[PDB]
């Protein structure tokens, strides 16, 4: 067993082959500190890691959000890949103004570039 | 006859 | 919100070009992501855009397809020297896209110089595609055969090289063996056969042999026996005396090939050996059959057991008998091709007519896909088209006989037209014939709302019909017409469309060369050209329809190699 401390400063034991799936956790090597990653995060990201996932994605949008950035920042290649499948599916199909709806973006375009561009991409591009 | 028809990719015409 | 490896990341799992082009306009940051991250690129028109301007902005990307003429240069209208030249690509791509892996290019000028540029240029070199492309010879192929290590595909369908020997395969060294895929099948020339099966025996990848008809029908079966695993087979010549022997050789051969779902070539087809192929046949999704020049009868007893079949292409010579047969054996077709046995002689040679297409409407719930050459046609036959086969995507349907109209009948062709295109709700494409009134047009124009390409020739009455399709044809992308009463009035009273579709194409109709400058000069994005071999228009008044106007709307403006025949109208 590892212990893993969350970000909230709670403790997660987990067996030997199951902290080592990351990467990150791997090559720090009482108890392994994890700054960037809340307890609701990492129990998550155990039950994967666990596992190893379908209606685990079964999950909400703020909540994805968290899953990507710790798989980012754990470096679990698995998961970054199933988590970035899954905001992917939520990209296509779909169109600017309806993802960056999805998604909380501000357009930072002028009238006259976003034209230029579309523009662009129309004519010259599909 | 006429130049291109019917539209064929053959040899003759 | 997250950073910038993650985006890409994300990234990576959207490969449609429609997909990355929306994911670009999401906000500043993203067009900078993609960009970067970009594996392809797609050109449907070379002169849309410059090569310096797709290659600064996809700085990336390991796959490039490009396409020059019009699709009409098939039919040569277009004449030699017009353009497509992909030199100018390769010259640019050839410092830039150092990691570069794939390219396709269709009716392009490809000239040996670009091919030995490719061949010395990207070292991880995989996939080429030249698809009735010009320019080449045997010599430029050996370059590539020589230097690219990596080779995976080298597909020459349909194209016309300069057939300078055929000692251009065996330049590929003994340490290469890593072809998938070798489309041969245009060539006259005739290839070393030793090189060519020690090349087929130690390329254990090997998926995909179309030859070549100067490998004669007696060497097929060695071939195969080095290549069971083959997947899709082009036969050379399918011609041989008859002998016991050399059937029985062919047969175990084939039925070796326990992979292919894919069968064509068949050159100069002997009914003595197509029987050959029958245990293959279980399995075939395409058959093509489109040179082989044996009867509807021998046709039938070969389509008689391709219960899989999704695709056919077959000569006129299958008949209305045979293709009835087709529309009780393969519930599974999706796509018939029935070409010209002799496409210019009046008389019909062949009992093909309305009747074996509505066979195949009616017994192939899933057939979405035709294209039909026949000498006669009726409204009625149209119209039980477009009722059993809603469904119909692409939609082809060419009367060899100029303006034909319903034979029993005799009206023009208005209505069946106008069924295909109100019952057939996602008709794409669209090719038509026969004799047509404006009222053809409207009908496309009020119900042909996702259809993408339409041709058409000798038909309508006047202006009005233009009018309603470039009107009425929400998606329009490719407009292509020869030959009929379109001009002036039409074109420049739907200037704007032209922004929003790819190309129109009009050659001997009547447009003056006057709303040729005037359409230039409203529309400074759309490149104008008129291409007319007379000289100089104003040689003649401008009251004088020129014989090509070719329009395309581009971010390059106009290009820097017309030659002495085609005019932009920009100044
Ligand atoms: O998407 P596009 O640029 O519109 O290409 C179309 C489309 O080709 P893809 O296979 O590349 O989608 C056609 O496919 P279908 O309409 O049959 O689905 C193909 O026609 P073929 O099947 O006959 O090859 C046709 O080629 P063409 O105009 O030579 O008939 C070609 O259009 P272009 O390459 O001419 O734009
Ligand atoms: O679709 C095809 O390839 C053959 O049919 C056509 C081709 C060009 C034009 Cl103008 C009209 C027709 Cl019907």
């Amino acid at each position: 067993k590892i212990v893993l401390k969350s970000s909230d400063g709670e403790s997660f034991e987990v067996e030997e082959a199951v902290a080592l799936e990351s990467q990150t956790i791997a090559h720090m090597v009482n108890g392994v500190p994890l700054p960037n990653v809340t307890s609701k995060i990492l129990a998550k990201v155990i039950e994967y890691c666990k596992r190893h996932d379908a209606d685990f994605m079964k999950i909400d949008q703020a909540t994805l959000f968290e899953l990507i950035l710790a798989a980012n920042y754990l470096n679990i290649k698995n998961l970054l890949d199933l988590t970035c499948q899954t905001v992917a599916d939520m990209i296509k199909g779909k169109t600017p103004e309806e993802i960056r709806t999805t998604f909380n973006i501000k357009n930072d375009f002028t009238p006259e570039e976003e034209e230029e561009v579309r523009r662009e991409n129309q004519w010259a591009f599909e | 006859q006429v130049v291109g028809w019917p539209p064929v990719r053959n040899y003759r015409k | 919100s997250f950073p910038e490896e993650v985006l890409e990341h994300v990234f990576s799992f959207i490969q449609l070009d429609k997909d990355r082009n929306s994911v670009s306009l999401v906000c500043k940051s993203w067009y900078e992501i993609e960009r970067w991250c970009r594996r392809k690129v797609f050109i449907g028109n070379c002169y849309a855009v410059s090569p310096a301007t797709v290659i600064r902005r996809f700085p990336k990307v390991r796959s490039v397809e490009l396409k020059g003429k019009p699709h009409f240069a098939d039919f040569n209208l277009v004449p030699d020297g017009w353009g497509g030249y992909v030199y100018p690509w390769i010259e640019a791509m050839s410092s830039s896209y150092t990691w570069l892996e794939e390219i396709r290019l269709k009716r392009m000028v490809v000239t040996d110089d670009c091919l030995e540029l490719i061949a010395k240029s990207f070292k991880n070199f995989k996939v080429l595609v030249l698809s009735s492309c010009e320019g080449f010879s045997t010599d430029g192929l050996a370059a590539i055969a020589a230097t690219c290590r990596n080779l995976k595909e080298l597909d020459l369908r349909e194209s016309d090289v300069d057939d300078v020997s055929g000692h251009w395969l065996s330049h590929f060294p003994d340490t290469y063996t890593s072809l998938v895929s070798l489309n041969i099948s245009c060539l006259a020339s005739e290839v070393s056969f030793s090189a060519l099966e020690r090349l087929v025996t130690r390329c254990p990848n090997l998926k995909s042999l179309k030859l070549n008809r100067a490998v004669p029908l007696e060497k097929l079966a060695t071939l195969l026996q080095r290549a069971p695993q083959l997947e899709e087979l082009g036969t050379g010549g399918y011609t041989a005396e008859v002998r016991p022997d050399v059937y029985s050789g062919l047969s175990v051969a084939l039925s070796g090939c326990k992979e292919l779902r894919c069968l064509s070539g068949f050159w100069d087809a002997v009914p003595a050996y197509l029987p050959a192929v029958y245990s293959v046949c279980s399995r075939l999704t395409t058959l093509n059959l489109s040179y082989a020049t044996v009867q509807s009868y021998d046709l039938v007893k070969l389509l008689c057991q391709c219960p899989k079949l999704q695709r056919l292409w077959v000569l006129d010579y299958i008949e209305d008998a045979g293709l009835e047969v087709l529309a009780s054996t393969c519930k599974d077709l999706r796509e018939l091709r029935v070409f010209p046995s002799e496409p210019f002689v009046m008389e019909p040679n062949v009992a093909l007519t309305e009747q074996g297409l509505v066979s195949v409407s009616m017994g192939c719930p899933k057939l979405e896909s035709v294209l039909y050459f026949c000498r006669q046609m009726t409204n009625a036959a149209l119209i039980t088209i477009a009722r059993n086969r809603p469904n119909m995507t692409r939609f082809r349907l060419c009367i060899i006989e100029p303006k034909a109209p319903d034979y029993l009948t005799l009206e023009p062709l208005d209505i069946g037209f106008g069924a295909i295109v109100e019952h057939c709700k996602d008709l794409r494409r669209l090719s038509l014939s026969g004799l047509l009134t404006d009222k053809v047009f409207e009908y496309i124009g009020t119900y042909a709302k996702k259809m993408e390409m339409l041709s058409v020739a000798f038909a309508g009455d006047s202006d009005l019909g233009m009018h309603h399709v470039l009107s009425g044809c929400d998606s329009l992308r490719k407009l292509e017409i020869r030959d009929c009463p379109f001009g002036d009035k039409a074109l420049l009273a739907n200037a704007s469309k032209l922004e929003t579709m790819r190309s129109l194409w009009m050659s001997s109709c009547s447009v003056s060369f006057g709303a040729c400058k005037l359409l230039g000069q409203k529309m400074p994005k759309l490149n104008v050209e008129v291409i007319d071999e007379r000289g100089a228009p104003d040689s003649r008044p401008e009251s004088c329809p020129v014989e090509r106007v070719f329009i395309y709307r581009t971010v390059a403006g106009p290009r820097f190699d017309m030659p002495g025949f085609v005019w932009n109208m920009d100044q």
